């Protein structure tokens, strides 16, 4: 049961006890998938009213 | 997500179109004048999402009404909130639909769509946020079934990113105007599978039932049926009207209860199931409430639930009560009859509760059901659509507006298709 | 002196944003509209707490935190409720319709038109930091903004700011208070994307909190506001660190350090006690050892779940009240000899302990007891790999027969980024059992 | 109405279990992927113990501990044995010891005549929720037909007087009797007790319970010495009747109320 690091302030206490030792996309790429998301809604409603057309 | 445009078409669509308003205006303390007269914020917190605010504390229902006869629309006007309603939000023809779809659909309703939609337009574009629209209509006629249908293709093309919701009346033989109604709503589901995301299957067939056998009514008349529906539908909109955290929009309420695009065809319930100038001295206890709200005896739409198996269900509550034992009582009828609840939607039951109680209840309960077994009313409009279609008997009338065989029989398939597809994930 | 950025997303993330703001300004003496008698330095100061305030002229102390809805009415509470002074209008974002419960909605529709102004509103408080550590964001799994728009926020400040650590407040969903089918998707889908941008993640389970509420507060229905107090305890306790003075968990880059080894193994399982209800006339008032003690009690767990059949690779135990370092290491001694606690072979076996003296605040008219003395631990163990497990598991569900798929479909999102999302899923809990299981 | 769930069809044990909790009428058996459930009779490998005890308004159970397989997997029961403080103390009855375990061979044993022929011992023990410790009465001698080769074992794959190799405790009291009621109650308590705080169910969201089967052999000096403990173990004709009744008088009804012959160590 060693006690390690402690450190008292008015505020409290912290220490440390140790019972055994051991044995990203850039904004590109982002504006990217989403505008191929946005493309993607564009085409099925252009899709629907293709069909509402007809 | 705050405003819903209401239309109400043709004879069915506008007697129980009418009865909603009056109901929900009571149940918001509005007056038939339009001004407010409640003891409750609750009534005005969400009132924006069926109501206009107008001038000098005046709420107008944001409700287009139409029909291409004027018979009917006189008689709203005319009637107990009639005067309550937009002047303008009136469209009608003279000439009426014959109960045929083709004229509705194709000569008759095509003269007068326009000034409809035009209506419409002005309406959504003085909404803060519009969520969508709500139908209401019959299947069975020509205005309401031909004429409605092609409004809801109409504003689906305008409006293509908005929800599009009805309240469609199926016809029966047991409560018949004409021999024609399995053509009219053939040609209908047909449109209906394709251009709305969430119908309420309302059966004449199983509210005729309930009238006569449950409320023990020897002659039900329209009125009967309709004090059955405008209950119903005051019911499932309960969630979109009162403060809440469940199916509180119309979008929500879709994403919950519609697993696959075409499968979106709700059976609904009520309870207790009550007549006109009922009793009604005892409330019923929330097991009470639980039990009938979920027994076939009580479905709208004359199909048998214990025959198939709900891909999702919500079920509103009403009233003070508690909510503890709701709770209790939803999860038993689930544990106790887990079969007939797909187990591959986990927690497919949602369950809402509102404090206020209708009109002369203490307590009551709404059920929406997207049951596999709704698959029986398809067939039963698919067999009687079959017996005269095989001998080509009465398609003069359709032919004569211009319509081909092909259209019948393409409509035909398409709802033999929706069968099939319900019937896939009745034993999946 | 650093600052911290605190960020609310959707309902979840809103609710209990002002639950724990409202806790934090009790605990540190400050009013709802801003003034604090205490503080001796007037527009200014370099103090513990400037770490989650700032300070204007007139000796307002304000929030540094940012809440963003999809629609106003949660957000709308905030700007008329109690705390209305408190936050300025541009902190308050909300847009006009939400993400309907659904991930793709939140993510890819609404969140494209709404992003930019969220990230400049941030950049506003960012500026007024002389050195920021980084990010606190408080959000459900279950919800399409919280699920969605989280995602997104997640990835564009590991651009505006990649040295910044960020650390994640999660609501994992519970049927018994859910509102959607779909939360399980929304629930993967968020968590694969989130993955590689968040430091340390605590997850908390409605389910937990909820039982919590019934078996010990005497609670027969939670409500949110019964969840979200109990909920700000946790958080508060969890943060108090870098509110108060003191030297263990000091900052945003400490935790992950003390508490995450393993980079993806990122989720540390809380626990709290005592819950004790504020109805009770005879508290019978809780020693260290027993408190203690608790704290290895499933019951007690912000995620339900057995650390006896896991491998622990860090704990943190943080003591609030009448605690002395002596009652603790007897505490833990005891306990070692009557509980479960296998450590992995390349990790000491050990706690870093930490006490503040000041006891658990409570909201007045609260549910909850106070009492002389509570800990929440923070114990980095494999068996929170359970909640994945009943997670991955509704999804595969739902996902076999394709239900529900067309509304994410329709939003512009592919198929294939749900098999991609599973799949990570599928890894992370490959990575739990190498860790945990041996044979 | 109770309802339950069965996850592996092959075992014989849980088979008739199964079969004897229909017949009572108050059990309703539900399809292996129905969540709704209060018995969970569980597949061998890898059963997903983190989904169980989630389900509001069910009391769930499992014919399985999870952990157990600590001490019925060989190579796991040997660290066990040889690591835990108060098994590897006292610990005079465990033979000196794909992955595998190589250990001490027991040079003579016990020899039943005539034949000159070995014999192993298996019992039957069954844990409960309450992690009451259960050893079924009867016991199977599993035999080998052909005598002594200084048959070296006794495992069905490889019968004048025993019918199938299999003499029944009676027979085998009168044979110590003839020829020549302690050391197999001392070795089961030892070794699942040491296992308790690992795997009891005491206050956990979920229940468990567990059939084990502890093989024995016994030796010149009549000392018991443990072989392997068998987590998935089959019963011997005309004992699965007693033995199955008996699992789900006190493993089942007992937590899930309808409307003796196992020894409490
Ligand atoms: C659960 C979904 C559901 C399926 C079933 C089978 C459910 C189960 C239970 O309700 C939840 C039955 C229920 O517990 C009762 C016994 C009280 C009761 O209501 O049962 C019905 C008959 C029953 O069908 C036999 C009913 O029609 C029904 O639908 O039952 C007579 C009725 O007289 C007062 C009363 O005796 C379909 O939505
Ligand atoms: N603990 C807790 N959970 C909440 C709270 N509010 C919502 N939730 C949970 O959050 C999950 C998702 O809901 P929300 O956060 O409300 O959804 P959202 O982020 O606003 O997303 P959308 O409304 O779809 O745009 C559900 O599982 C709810 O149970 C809350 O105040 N406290
Ligand atoms: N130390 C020893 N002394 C004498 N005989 C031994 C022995 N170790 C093994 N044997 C013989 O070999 C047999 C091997 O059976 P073992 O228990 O190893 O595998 P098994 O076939 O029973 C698989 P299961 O785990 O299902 O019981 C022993 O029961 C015994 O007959
Ligand atoms: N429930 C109910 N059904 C009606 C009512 N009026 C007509 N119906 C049914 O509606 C169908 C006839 O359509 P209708 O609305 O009268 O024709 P339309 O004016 O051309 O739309 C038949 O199935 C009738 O049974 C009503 O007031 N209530
Ligand atoms: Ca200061
Ligand atoms: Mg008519
Ligand atoms: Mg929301």
């Amino acid at each position: 049961m060693e006690v390690i690091e402690l450190n008292k302030c008015t505020s409290g206490q912290s220490f440390e006890v140790i019972l055994k030792p051991p044995s990203d996309p850039s904004l590109e790429e982002i504006q990217k998938k989403l505008e191929a998301a946005e493309e993607r809604r564009k085409y099925q409603e252009a899709e629907l009213l293709k069909h509402l057309a007809e | 997500m705050r405003e819903i445009v209401h239309i109400q078409a043709g004879q069915c669509g506008n007697q129980i179109g009418a009865k909603f308003w009056e109901v929900i205006s009571d149940e918001h303390g509005i007056d038939p004048t339009g001004s407010y007269h409640g003891d409750s914020d609750l009534q005005l917190e969400r009132i924006n999402v069926y109501y206009n605010e107008a001038t000098g504390n005046k709420y107008v229902p944001r409700a287009i009404l139409v029909d291409l006869e004027p018979g009917t629309m006189d008689s709203v006007r005319s009637g107990p909130f009639g005067q309550i309603f937009r002047p303008d939000n009136f469209v009608f023809g003279q000439s009426g639909a014959g109960n045929n779809w083709a004229k509705g659909h194709y000569t008759e309703g095509a003269e007068l769509v326009d000034s409809v939609l035009d209506v419409v337009r002005k309406e959504s574009e003085s909404c803060d946020c519009l969520q969508g629209f709500q139908l209401t209509h019959s299947l069975g006629g020509g205005t309401g079934s031909g004429m409605g249908t092609l409004l809801i293709s109409k504003i689906r093309e305008e409006y293509p990113d908005r929800i599009m919701n009805t309240f469609s009346v199926m016809p029966s033989p047991k409560v018949s105007d004409t021999v024609v109604e399995p053509y009219n709503a053939t040609l209908s589901v047909h449109q209906l599978v394709e251009n709305t995301d969430e119908t309420y299957c309302i059966d004449n067939e199983a509210l005729y039932d309930i009238c006569f056998r449950t409320l023990k009514l020897t002659t039900p008349t329209y009125g009967d049926l309709n004090h059955l529906v405008s209950a119903t539908m005051s019911g499932v909109t309960t969630c979109l009207r009162f403060p809440g955290q469940l199916n509180a929009d119309l979008r929500k309420l879709a994403v919950n209860m519609v697993p696959f695009p075409r499968l979106h065809f709700f059976m609904p319930g009520f309870a207790p199931l009550t007549s006109r100038g009922s009793q009604q001295y005892r409330a019923l206890t929330v097991p009470e409430l639980t039990q009938q709200m979920f027994d076939s005896k009580n479905m709208m739409a004359a199909c048998d639930p214990r025959h198939g198996r709900y891909l999702t269900v919500a079920a509103i509550f009403r009233g003070r009560m508690s909510m503890k034992e709701v709770d209790e009582q939803m999860l038993n009828v689930q544990n106790k009859n887990s079969s007939y609840f797909v187990e591959w939607i986990p927690n497919n039951v949602k369950t809402a509760v509102c404090d206020i109680p209708p009109r002369g209840l203490k307590m009551s309960a709404t059920f929406i059901g997207n049951s596999t077994a709704i698959q029986e009313l398809f067939k039963r409009i698919s067999e009687q659509f079959t017996a005269m279609f095989r001998r080509k008997a009465f398609l003069h009338w359709y032919t004569g507006e211009g319509m081909d065989e092909m259209e019948f029989t393409e409509a035909e398939s398409n709802m033999n298709d929706l069968v099939s597809e319900y019937q896939q994930y009745q034993d999946a | 002196m650093r600052e911290c950025i605190s960020i609310h997303v959707g309902q979840a993330g809103v609710q209990i944003g002002n639950a724990c703001w409202e806790l934090y300004c009790l605990e540190h003496g400050i009013q709802p509209d801003g003034q604090m008698p205490s503080d001796k330095t007037i527009g200014g100061g370099d103090d513990s707490f400037n770490t989650f305030f700032s300070e204007t002229g007139a000796g307002k102390h304000v929030p540094r935190a940012v809440f963003v809805d999809l629609e106003p009415t949660v957000i709308d509470e905030v700007r008329t409720g109690t705390y209305r002074q408190l936050f300025h209008p541009e902190q308050l974002i909300t847009g006009k319709e939400d993400a309907a419960n659904n991930y793709a909605r939140g993510h890819y529709t609404i969140g494209k038109e709404i992003i930019d102004l969220v990230l400049d509103r941030i950049r506003k408080l960012a500026d007024q930091c002389t050195g920021l550590q980084g990010f606190l964001v408080f959000h459900s799994f279950g919800g399409g903004t919280g699920s969605g728009f989280t995602s997104l926020l997640m990835e564009r400040l590991s651009v505006d700011y990649g040295k910044k650590s960020k650390l994640e407040f999660s609501i994992y969903p519970a049927p018994q208070v859910s509102t959607a089918v779909v939360e399980p998707y929304n629930s993967i889908l968020t968590t694969h994307t989130t993955l590689e941008h968040s430091d340390c993640a605590f997850m908390v389970d409605n389910e937990a909190i909820y039982d919590i509420c019934r078996r010990n507060l005497d609670i027969e229905r939670p409500t949110y506001t019964n969840l979200n107090r109990l909920i700000s305890q946790i958080v508060s306790s969890i943060t108090a660190s870098l509110r108060f003075d003191g030297a263990l968990n000091v900052d945003l880059t400490e935790f992950q350090t003390n508490l995450v080894p393993y980079p993806r193994i990122h989720f540390p399982l809380a626990t709290y006690a005592p819950v004790i209800s504020a109805e009770k006339a005879y508290h019978e008032q809780l020693s260290v050892a027993e408190i203690t003690n608790a704290c290895f009690e499933p019951a007690n767990q912000m995620v339900k779940c057995d650390p006896r059949h896991g491998k622990y690779m860090a704990c943190c135990l943080l003591y609030r009240g009448d605690v002395v370092p002596k009652d603790v290491n007897a505490a833990i001694a005891t306990i070692k000899t009557k509980r479960s606690i296998q450590f992995v072979d390349w990790c000491p076996t050990g706690f870093k302990v930490g006490i503040n003296y000041q006891p658990p605040t409570v909201v007045p008219g609260g549910d909850l007891a106070k009492v002389q003395r509570a800990v929440c631990m923070l114990s980095n163990t494999t068996a929170i790999a359970e909640a994945w497990a009943r997670l991955d598991h509704k999804f595969d569900l739902m996902y076999a027969k394709r239900a529900f798929v067309h509304w994410y479909v329709g939003e512009g999102m592919e198929e294939g980024e749900f098999s991609e999302a599973r799949e990570d899923m599928a890894a992370l809990e490959k990575d739990y059992e190498e860790v945990g299981v041996d044979s | 109405m109770y309802t339950f769930v069965v996850r592996d069809e092959n075992s014989s044990v849980y088979a008739e279990v199964s079969r004897l909790l229909l017949a009572t009428g108050q059990w309703k058996r539900l399809r292996k992927d129905n969540p709704r459930f209060n018995l969970m009779l569980g597949e061998r490998n890898r059963l997903p113990f983190g989904r169980l005890g989630h389900e509001p308004g069910l009391v769930q159970l499992v014919n399985y501990y999870r952990g157990a397989d600590k001490l019925c997997r060989k190579a796991s029961l040997v660290k066990l044995i040889k690591t835990s403080p108060e098994l590897s103390e006292s610990c005079t009855w465990f033979p000196e010891s794909q992955v595998h375990v190589i250990q001490k061979y027991l040079e003579k044993p016990l020899l039943l005549e005539p034949g000159h022929r070995k014999f192993d011992i298996r019992s039957w023990v069954l844990v409960d929720h309450l992690y009451n410790i259960y050893l079924y009465r009867e016991g199977v001698l599993r035999t080998s037909s052909e005598p002594y080769n200084s048959c070296h074992l006794t495992n069905h794959c490889i019968g004048r007087y025993e019918e199938g190799n299999e003499m029944f405790f009676e027979e085998f009291n009168q044979y110590l009797m003839d020829a020549l009621e302690l050391q197999i109650k001392h070795i089961i308590r030892s070794c699942l007790m040491c296992i308790e705080p690992a795997i009891s169910t005491k206050h956990l969201h979920y229940q468990s319970f567990q059939l084990f089967g502890f093989d024995f052999m016994v030796d010149e000096e009549l000392k018991v010495w443990l072989i392997e403990v068998n987590g998935a173990p089959a019963c011997a004709q005309k004992l699965y009747a007693e033995l199955c009744q008996g699992i789900v008088d006190v493993a089942i009804s007992s937590v899930f109320p309808l409307a003796s012959i196992f020894i409490k160590l």
